[PDB]
């Protein structure tokens, strides 16, 4: 019988990931550093990059 | 100087709709030549497009 591909995976994903992108671009709605901590590149990401 | 680093502080830090690579016509073109609040490409994934 036919079988449906990886793709449905794909997009389920890709829409997963863009559940949020209409109202809730910040990524995963919260922070989580307990092996990376903040970066210090050029006066630590002035403005937030505008926000 | 001055001005190049104002440029680094205002242009560089500019986000986008967060095409992973997409077509949708550049982006709306860019949202309309400003990239200010636009991301309906299609399903793009999370990308800060730094």
């Amino acid at each position: 019988t036919p079988q449906l591909s990886g793709e449905v995976y794909g997009m389920l994903d890709r829409l997963e990931a863009d559940r949020g992108k209409r109202t809730g671009i910040t990524d995963r709605t919260r922070g989580l550093d307990q092996n990376t901590l903040h970066s210090n590149q050029a006066a630590m990401s002035v403005n937030q990059l505008m926000t | 100087l001055m001005r190049n680093i104002m440029d680094n502080i205002y242009r560089t830090n500019q986000g986008r709709s967060v095409v992973l690579d997409g077509q949708v016509n550049l982006e709306d073109l860019l949202t309309n030549e400003a990239a200010g609040i636009v991301r309906v490409k299609s399903m793009n994934s999370i990308t800060p497009l730094e």
